[PDB]
């Protein structure tokens, strides 16, 4: 059933198609489709028990021994080193549900996986794999819209943080980072509020720095509205804090000019040498003098400088830094409200950053400074300082933050939102099999098993929190049935209620609806492939 | 079967004249390898020269013999002490000998 | 292109005026070339060589067709067919030397783009026959034919 | 179904995973044989280890450190890579409790493999450790005692804490000597942190108690030729300037003349340049000269025609140190001598450390630098010898910065086990039997500090449970012959960040790894 | 290689069928040239230098080296 | 593994066409070209090579095809006649 | 050899015991200077004892402190023992480097090598008011040929370097100078090229070059050198061959290739202050000596020798000679070891009998 | 319309606005940074006053040139070749949109 095909003709002559088709291997029919949906199943299945509040991590490891500990779906499944097509489909999936979402990158899995397992009953049943997909698309279309019709807005306004907290809360909830749960909501809710355009535009992302240094607690982990620099001061003997600093912004480096087009300055006299050297302390001087007109207490280069500036900065009570990256040079003149200047002839008060104290750190026996800038009157542009006890939970937190992060960029682009513990994918389940119920036959059973795979989320969770996932599941769907309540979810921290919206369990409504999209059409795609023609040559 | 940390602790000190004794062999035969995997595998009327005349009748006015080399003395012919030709054959050979 | 030496090309620069002035004088010289060559009534330009990006923009602005040819032996047809003589230098041409064609035009045959010149007269001194075919192993049997 | 145990292969070659039951059992042996490694090595009768380099150069090295016991070790356990991590980063947020918080995590995956066994979710762990946690933390912070008001109590403190946190090491040989040099070394300091200013010089032959701290400073540079060599109340300018075949920073320029005769009167030009630098640096009125950089010939003769000591190829470090040790200005430009501090001291000399020569800087004016001159019979005497004195010193700067402190010996593990069960007692549900193995895992803890000196260790955590039970806040380990007693009275003091630090890192990390189920290695490089 | 778990090569399908018909139209096309009076014998030689010229299809069927069963079927036949 | 599928075993050459018939008449004609000097009454003998060591130096036709092996079954056949013709009359073998 | 910290680095060892003890060897080598082998021996002895303790249930703590309680006790004993000791007791001195040549090859030489070793100490240490030596000040130059008895004690220096002035040899009075920059044409730190146009300026620039080589020569000749030392140099030409024959023909000798680590030993043995630059090259920093000759060692090489000098420095140098390579490392070895001896003579005036008297007094 | 990637912005790109309601777009293909005149152009001066002057009449030509498109009136810039951060801050100062290495096509 492989191997391409061997026929050496009938007269016994070769026979020679594709070439080296001796070692290609193909697969066709319903065997491809039954491979596919096993390779699949196998992925969802390994992703499934990473879902919820318990749900569990996994431990990767790279080719170079390198460890990561985590329970982001996308990094999950980028970190692994599969051969499957279909394997590799599905982390590309998980990918598009992190690029677009950010959230959600393991829910999609299970649902493609749950989808294409019950696509292997309906195929086993006698169906065109093309019948199911349309039957998953038409399914999908009417739980998207129920979704809209459940949906509830919320306010994402500043000065009512509340429903946003609990957002970002609801998404850390999964994380590691929970023993720092609010704290950790807190900041990312008013990282996304600080850099944002109000009109529900964009959330840049560049200007949210994220860095991690080890050491500390968890706990240390705070937002600082300004640039948080790995730099430090220049000479070892200025000061270490600076008030009211009035930042000069600077890519020039304190050296003498230097052309860009290929130059020779020919000195030929004693009187030449002395014009030379008259020439360059001058510039020195009168860079440095022209500095000091502007009024700044403090100078940020990008691209060094040398002994004489750095002697001469020290002389005047300027406090300076040096290699300051080029993100890191735009990130303090939006923070700090000044210009970037090219150089020392172009410079003046008007383009003087503010500060309100710049602030060299300490991290204890360990010889490394870190420059803080903070304390910016008005600074559009936020960092984040991430502290731990060992680098892994360290990134860990890094990507939780992120999630966070991408989630009330969410809500800001858009105010509505689900009740999440598995309730709306429940109530979606339930006006699934409704609109089946009233339509021909034979997309029907496209459609209830569309409803069964999207019941497996809150099995999931069930199973993971301990509980029976049927009975509880059957239980909540009842309950949902008799009295019309789409906010039944499944109790996983064992709250004592049911109800999603007491308990504040809420989800954004674009990732829901960017989930059941996602693993529909990749779903679809997946059912549509009858043939694989692989190499097999299995190289090293 | 468990324990997989192991921690061999001092295993391997009693043992480090045997593994040194067969890990010099072990990285003389490399070099060898190495050496001789250097070249292979890597690479594996005045347009008639009017002078070629006269340079054969002046180049027979000098006879000696080139050297033959021994595995390893080929590695230190060239490890130690200029252009250097090598001849690579198995007894077109014989011209390009007398060359 | 601007024409350049040919031993050795070196921009002595020995005062910043001259540095200002250099680009601006260059762009400006290549540009009044340019403008004499269209002041000739001539509207396409065929060259052998590159095209410089300035060259290109300035032959833009006059509303100047560029076409190249890489090969000298499509140059020579060319010159054939049309009745121009292939200039050595970037001077206006002559009466004489100015090549006439009853249309010229950018084309798509099947999928691929081709610049044809085209004369309405049952004349001239070149001519070429379009070939079409489902295969290309069939269309050289067919040029065999033809040959 | 799994990825590995499925008709279909789903992986490349060579890349694996390991479901539940086989990722937990290879994460618990990983973190048990760790604990079990860096265990032996601790409280006061803990041995030391040989770590015998297998690489071309073979290094030798004997330590009792943890922390470097972990990180020169080739480790494939993932767990164990987690564990070694985590050594690493409490030593660099202090330099105690390395061995500490890594049998802490040990002890606590143990209890965590016996609960899994006992068919409890890791959930359920996690949670009643996060309560046990936070119970114990609210316990060490009631127990923590401040004496920085007081400065006699605070300079007792200081001498218990440096004799506890060497009582481990090979300096217990000579604790006290080792201990009053640590902590005039650190107050020497005058509060600043950089411990770099603190400079360890180690120096082969003699015994130990040989070692000494330096009344004023070293240096292990050299002299000019024609310079003096004794200088009587030195005025010290220290630099960072080339003086070194100077050449004018305009990169284009060049020399091009028709006739060597100009060529010869722009050498003597330069030659001038340098000597009119060189009279420009002498116009400070100084003796002693410190460069940064490099002297060439020529400035070292002009220095020495003016009798002026000059010291050349004083790194970072070294003019980073001798600035705060004299009070001088590191300067790179000499045309403001009024703006210009120099340092001074009151005698400088060559003294004879073994076979090698060294400059001392005697009667120093600041001090806020010191040089420790450690003497030892072997190689591995004088590192480890530096490494227990690095690790002093970092508590010393800790508690400096931090004046709480708590009691060692066991006691403070006591308490906190002692509040942990008495909150487990008082909570349903299995989370109480997490709590207790939490609390089993602090007495493991005093447990194996008496196991490692051959005493009876059961009987005396007992006793310490329940002198602890009673309200004997302060009972500990009395190591001195195998009972209990007050160390209060004993002075074993001890950092409370140190043991903070320990208590938190090894919850987070036992959390961290108890939270895994899957372990998925990509194919090896 | 599948959940079938058996130790050999399997076909199905229109695989199968083309392979059979391949088969029986290759033992018919080795004595289709010996048909009828304008037929002409064959030689066989048996890997020793032994000839055997023949037209009976029997006999040409009998000689030649069959792996596959169904051309084997048809020279049973 | 997979050892491949096909009707007839290996090593089974088959040729067909007027390739046969070419290969048939040229072997008969360069059978006959051997000993075609070795007839009538001014023939010259021939010396052959006994693989076991022997020497037969002989004229007849029948010896000398005899003495020969062949790999084309056309050449076989030919010898065949010619021993054929041998045995039954005695003489006449390379006219034949 | 015989020198137990050479024959411990020697053979590589490959256990981290013996690694230790061959560090024991060497640190004791560094605070001593012998007795490097009875150190070893002792540590292996007091292992051994400790395998019997351990083997009777002792644990390795009280052991270590009873060892050090003994340590303390034996020290106090030793001292017990000692008798003091003057620098200006020369018999003793003498006694002490025979003791530490006794072991040694060259124990048949002890004649000529322990009182060459107590003089070498005494003539680089003041007598009184010292309290280390530095035995870097004492440099020992070992010439291949001859025997051990052809041993010397040059109060001077002797250098390794042959002379350039090849016809001028054996300057008497002679006035050494030390210079640091190069005799060549002029070069600047900025890179330089002189451009010519003209055949007048070709001949302007080498009549110049030569006319500033001349120039250089006559201030060097004027201050009344005539020993001329050149520092190496190797980013230009330190001694042109022009310059050399102008320096031949000014009747000075030329040393070339002068390492710049001797620059220090050199001066503190001449008394010349390095010249960096022609304008400070004057009389006043120069060296005067008394002869300074380059001899010949019958056919075995070539030595330079400074003997005699003007307010002489605290340095001398030892000249070992021998059959082969390996008896002369051997005599260096030892003289080393008999230098050492009386250091710690230097340090610590404490003298205590030797031939297993100590050890077996401790014992007891 | 058309729309496309982002292009490699310098530092100090998101000082400038990202929304314009009447652009002026002025299609360049023109690298603006400092760099040399051209790569066989060599400088030779003796005096430190045309030293100077070199320098200045570089920064002179690139602002010239930042001048020239700022004086054009159009607010949105896009280079085929290179534009660099020099001129990315010019353009900012002045609330300019600048974008260079953009595709031909
Ligand atoms: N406190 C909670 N109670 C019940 N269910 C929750 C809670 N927090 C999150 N969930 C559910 O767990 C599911 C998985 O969320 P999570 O693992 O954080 O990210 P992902 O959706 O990428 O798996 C979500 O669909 C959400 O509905
Ligand atoms: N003199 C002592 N008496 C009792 N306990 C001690 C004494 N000195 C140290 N300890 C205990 O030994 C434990 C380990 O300390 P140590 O081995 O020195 O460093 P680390 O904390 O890195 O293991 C500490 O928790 C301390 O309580
Ligand atoms: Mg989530
Ligand atoms: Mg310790
Ligand atoms: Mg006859
Ligand atoms: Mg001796």
């Amino acid at each position: 059933a492989s191997m391409g095909t061997l026929a050496f003709d009938e007269y016994g002559r070769p026979f020679l198609i594709i070439k080296d088709q001796d070692r290609k291997s193909r697969l066709m029919g319903l065997e491809a489709l039954k491979s596919h949906i096993m390779a699949a199943k196998a992925v969802a299945n390994t992703m499934r028990t990473s879902l919820g509040p318990n749900g569990l991590d996994k431990m990767m490891v790279d080719k170079d021994g390198d460890v990561t500990v985590t329970n982001d779906g996308a990094t999950i499944l980028s970190m692994m080193d599969v051969d499957h097509q279909i394997a590799k489909l599905m982390v590309e999936l998980s990918k598009s549900q992190d690029d677009e979402i950010g959230d959600g990158t393991t829910g999609v899995v299970v649902l493609a996986g749950a989808l294409l397992e019950e696509a292997e009953q309906l195929l086993d049943r006698g169906i065109h794999p093309i019948r199911i997909a349309d039957g998953y698309e038409q399914a999908a279309r009417v739980a998207i819209e129920h979704l809209d019709k459940i949906s509830d807005s919320v306010l994402v306004d500043i000065k009512d943080t509340e429903p946003l907290i609990q957002t970002a809360k609801t998404t850390l909830g999964s994380k590691v980072v929970n023993s720092c749960h609010r704290q950790m909501a807190e900041i990312a809710v008013n990282a996304v509020l600080t850099v944002a355009d109000m009109e529900r535009r964009d959330v840049d992302f560049e200007l949210i720095k994220v860095e991690g240094k080890v050491g500390g607690r968890l706990e240390d982990t705070k937002l600082i509205k300004g640039v948080i620099v790995d730099k430090d001061f220049s000479h070892p003997q200025m000061p270490k804090k600076v008030e009211d600093a009035k930042i000069a912004i600077l890519t020039c480096p304190f050296e003498p000019p230097k052309p860009k087009t290929k130059h020779k300055l020919d000195v030929t006299s004693v009187e030449d040498y002395k014009a030379l050297q008259k020439y360059e302390k001058e510039k020195f001087e009168e860079m440095i003098q022209q500095i000091k007109e502007t009024g700044a207490n403090l100078a940020i280069c990008q691209w060094g400088f040398d002994d004489e500036a750095n002697h001469l900065l020290l002389q005047n009570n300027l406090p300076a830094v040096r290699w300051v990256g080029g993100p890191e040079i735009e990130l303090i003149a939006i923070a700090t409200g000044g210009r970037i200047v090219p150089r020392f002839s172009e410079l003046t008060a008007e383009k003087l950053g503010f500060a309100g104290l710049v602030q060299e750190i300490s991290f204890g026996t360990t010889k490394d400074k870190m420059l803080v800038i903070e304390q910016c009157k008005n600074s559009r542009a936020v960092t984040i300082f991430i502290r731990g006890g060992n680098k892994m939970i360290i990134e860990e937190a890094k990507r939780s933050l992120h999630d966070a992060l991408c989630v009330i960029r969410n809500l800001i682009r858009d105010n509505r939102v689900v009740y999440g513990g598995g309730a709306a994918e429940i109530s979606c389940a339930l006006a699934v099999s409704q609109e089946a119920d009233k339509c021909p036959t034979l997309e029907q059973y496209a459609m209830r098993a569309f409803a069964d795979a999207l019941e497996v989320i809150p099995m999931a969770l069930s199973e993971n929190s301990g509980m029976n996932p049927i009975q509880t599941m059957t239980e909540v769907r009842a309950r949902q049935v008799k009295e019309m309540n789409p906010a039944l979810g499944i109790d996983c921290l064992h709250k004592g209620t049911n109800d999603m919206k007491q308990q504040h369990v809420i989800e954004t409504l674009i990732g829901k609806k960017q989930q059941i999209s996602l693993a529909t059409q990749m779903v679809r795609m997946i059912l549509k492939i009858d043939d694989i023609r692989k190499p097999g040559e299995s190289e090293e | 079967l468990a324990g997989e940390g192991i921690s061999v602790n001092t295993g391997p000190k009693g043992v480090i004249n045997d593994w040194r004794r067969f890990k010099q062999l072990e990285t003389e035969q490399r070099e060898e390898q190495c050496r001789e995997m250097e070249r292979l595998i890597k690479k594996l009327f005045l347009q008639q020269y009017r002078k070629q005349r006269m340079e054969e009748m002046r180049q027979q006015l000098h006879f000696k013999q080139v050297f033959e080399i021994s595995g390893e003395g080929f590695l230190d012919m060239i490890d130690k002490e200029i252009v250097i030709m090598v001849h690579i054959y198995e007894d077109g050979t014989e011209a390009m000998n007398g060359c | 292109d601007g024409m350049i030496t040919e031993t050795k090309g070196t921009v002595l620069i020995k005062t910043a005026e001259e540095l200002m002035n250099f680009s601006k004088g260059e762009e400006n010289l290549m540009d009044a070339q340019v403008k004499a060559i269209a002041d000739t009534g001539a509207n396409v330009v065929v060259t052998g060589g590159k095209v410089a990006d300035m060259a290109l923009h300035y032959a833009n602005k006059y509303n100047i067709m560029l076409v190249r040819l890489n090969s000298k032996w499509d140059l020579r047809r060319l010159c054939k067919t049309v009745g121009a003589t292939a200039l050595p230098r970037l001077t206006p041409p002559v009466l004489e030397e100015m090549g006439h064609c009853d249309s010229v035009y950018l084309s798509e045959v099947g999928d691929t783009q081709v610049v044809v010149f085209k004369h309405e007269k049952e004349d001239g001194a070149i001519s070429t026959i379009v070939l079409r075919g489902s295969t290309d192993n069939l269309m050289d049997d067919i040029e065999r034919a033809v040959d | 179904a799994s990825l590995s145990l499925a008709p279909v292969n789903i992986f490349k070659a060579g890349a694996d995973e390991e479901r539940a039951e086989t990722a937990r059992l290879t994460s618990f042996i990983g973190a048990i044989a760790i604990g079990d490694l860096v265990k032996s090595t601790l409280g006061p009768k803990g041995m030391d280890k040989i770590l015998l380099s297998s690489g071309r150069d073979a290094s030798l090295m004997v330590t009792n450190d943890g922390a470097t016991i972990l990180k020169n070790i080739g480790v494939d356990n993932p767990a164990a890579k987690v564990l070694v991590d985590m050594s690493r980063v409490q030593d660099d947020e202090v330099g105690d409790g390395t061995t500490s918080v890594t049998v802490l995590a040990a002890e606590l995956l143990r209890e965590a493999e016996s609960l899994i066994a006992k068919k409890i979710h890791p959930q359920t762990i996690i949670a009643g450790w996060r309560e046990a946690t936070k119970a114990a933390r609210e316990a060490l912070l009631s127990s923590a005692v401040d004496h920085g008001s007081d400065e006699v109590k605070f300079r007792q403190d200081l001498m218990n804490i440096a004799g506890t946190t060497l009582s481990s090491k090979l300096l217990t040989h000579h604790k006290d000597h080792f201990t009053k040099l640590a902590v005039e070394a650190v107050l020497r300091l005058k509060g600043s942190g950089n411990l770099e200013a603190i400079h360890i010089i180690k120096k082969l032959g003699g015994s130990l108690a040989d070692s000494y701290l330096d009344e004023g400073f070293l240096l292990d540079k050299k002299i000019g030729v024609n310079q003096p060599k004794r200088i009587e109340n030195a005025k010290i300018l220290i630099a960072n300037t080339g003086m070194d075949t100077d050449k004018i920073k305009i990169f284009g320029s060049r020399v091009r003349v028709d006739s060597t005769a100009k060529v010869a009167e722009i050498e003597h030009a330069e030659k001038e340049k340098m000597k009119e630098k060189v009279e420009r640096i002498l116009k400070h009125g100084i003796n002693c000269f410190i460069n940064r950089q490099l002297i060439y010939n020529y400035p070292e003769q002009l220095f020495g025609a003016a009798g002026v000591m000059a010291i050349e190829h004083a790194d970072f470090a070294g003019v980073e140190r001798l600035a705060l040790v004299t009070g001088g200005e590191i300067a790179s430009t000499f045309d403001h001598p009024e703006l210009v501090k120099l340092g001074s001291c009151k005698l400088i000399e060559e003294v004879m450390i073994g076979e090698d020569k060294l400059i001392h800087f005697s009667g120093v004016a600041l001090g806020e630098a010191c040089t420790i001159v450690l003497r030892g019979a072997t190689q591995q005497i004088l590192d480890e010898a530096e490494r227990s004195l690095h690790d002093a010193l970092c508590v010393l700067a800790q508690t400096v910065k931090d004046s709480r402190t708590v009691y060692g010996g066991g006691c403070s593990e006591m308490l906190m086990a002692h509040a942990v069960t008495q909150l487990a007692n008082r909570t349903p549900g299995k989370e109480a039997v997490a709590m207790e193995s939490y609390a089993k895992a602090l007495r493991m803890l005093p447990t194996i500090i008496a196991d490692n000196a051959g005493y009876d260790s059961a009987d005396l955590v007992a006793q310490l449970r329940a002198a602890h039970s009673e309200g004997n806040t302060t009972a500990g380990l009395d190591m001195r012959e195998g009972t209990i007693g007050d160390m209060a009275i004993l002075g074993i003091t001890e950092s409370f960040q140190v043991k903070r630090q320990v208590l938190l890192s090894a919850a987070e990390a036992a959390e961290v790894i108890l939270r895994v189920d899957n372990i998925i290695k990509a194919a090896p490089r | 290689e599948g959940p079938l778990s058996v130790f050999g090569d399997r076909s199905t399908g229109e695989t199968i069928r083309s392979q059979n018909v391949m088969a029986a139209a290759s033992i018919a096309n080795i004595v289709k040239s010996s048909l009828g009076p304008v037929g002409l014998d064959k030689m066989l030689v048996d890997d020793i230098g032994d000839v055997t010229i023949t037209n009976d299809g029997a006999t040409i069927l009998k000689l030649l080296e069959v792996e596959h069963p169904a051309a084997k079927v048809l020279c049973e036949l | 593994g997979h050892r491949p599928v096909l009707v007839l075993s290996q090593n089974t050459k088959r040729e067909s066409g007027r390739k046969v018939q070419s290969g048939n008449i040229n072997a008969a004609k360069t059978i006959a070209d051997i000993i075609r000097t070795c007839l009538g009454p001014k023939s010259m003998m021939k010396m052959l090579l006994d693989p076991m060591g022997g020497i037969v130096m002989t004229n007849d036709g029948n010896a000398i095809l005899r003495e020969i092996q062949v790999q084309h079954p056309a050449a076989k056949s030919m010898i065949e006649i010619s021993r054929t013709q041998d045995e039954e009359v005695g003489d006449g073998t390379t006219s034949v | 050899t015989n020198d137990g910290a050479t024959i411990l680095k020697q053979m590589q060892v490959l256990h981290p015991a013996a690694r230790m003890l061959v560090e024991l060897s060497k640190a004791q080598d560094i605070e001593a200077g012998d007795g490097t082998t009875s150190v070893v021996i002792i540590a292996g002895s007091l292992l051994d004892s400790c395998t019997k303790l351990l083997q009777k249930g002792i644990h390795p703590t009280i052991i270590s402190e009873s060892f050090q309680k003994a340590l303390e006790k034996g020290i106090e004993i030793l001292t017990d023992m000692s008798r003091p000791v003057e620098l200006s007791d020369r018999e003793t001195l003498l006694n002490s480097a025979t003791t530490s040549l006794n072991s040694k090859v060259v124990s048949q030489y002890s004649s000529l090598l322990s009182p060459m070793s107590v003089n070498a100490v005494m003539k680089v240490i003041d007598p009184a008011t010292a309290t280390s030596v530095d035995l870097r000040d004492i440099k020992i130059v070992k010439k291949l040929g001859g025997t051990i008895d052809d041993c010397e004690l040059v109060e001077g220096l002797v250098l390794t370097q042959k002379v350039s002035n090849s016809g001028i040899t054996r300057v008497e009075k002679a006035k050494i100078g030390l210079i640091q920059f190069c005799l060549s044409a002029p070069k600047t730190d900025m890179d330089n090229q002189i451009v010519v146009s003209d055949y007048a300026q070709m001949d302007r620039v080498l009549r110049e070059e030569r006319a500033y080589i001349l120039n250089l020569v006559k201030q060097i000749k004027k201050t009344g050198c005539n020993v001329l030392l050149i520092q190496k140099s190797i980013l230009r030409d330190a001694l042109s061959d022009l310059a050399l024959h102008f320096l031949n023909k000014m009747k000075i000798m030329v040393i070339k290739d002068i390492e710049r680590e001797d620059i220090e030993f050199i001066c503190k043995t001449i008394g010349t202050k390095p010249v960096a630059h022609i304008d400070q090259f004057t009389a006043d920093m120069l060296g005067s000596a008394e002869l300074a000759e380059e001899v010949n060692l019958n056919g075995s090489g070539k030595l330079l020798k400074i003997t005699g000098c003007a307010s002489p420095g605290k340095t001398v140098t030892i000249v070992v000679r021998g059959s082969n390579k390996l008896v002369i490392e051997e005599a260096e070895r030892s003289i080393h070891d008999a230098l050492c001896v009386i250091r710690c003579l230097v340090k610590k005036r404490a003298l205590i009998a030797g031939g297993g008297a100590p050890e077996i007094e401790l014992a007891l | 319309g058309v729309a496309f990637k982002k292009t490699f912005s310098y530092a100090g790109f998101e000082m400038q606005p990202k929304k314009y309601h009447n652009p002026k777009i002025a299609l360049l293909n023109v690298e603006l940074e400092l760099k040399a005149e051209k790569d066989n152009a060599e400088i030779r001066v003796h005096t430190v006053e045309d030293y100077q002057a070199i320098v200045d009449a570089e920064w002179n030509i690139l602002y010239d040139k930042l001048e020239k498109i700022h004086h054009s009136g159009a607010k949105v810039v896009l280079s085929k070749l290179p534009i660099g951060d020099v001129a990315t801050q010019y353009f900012a100062d002045r609330d300019m949109f600048c974008a260079g290495r953009v595709p031909e096509e």
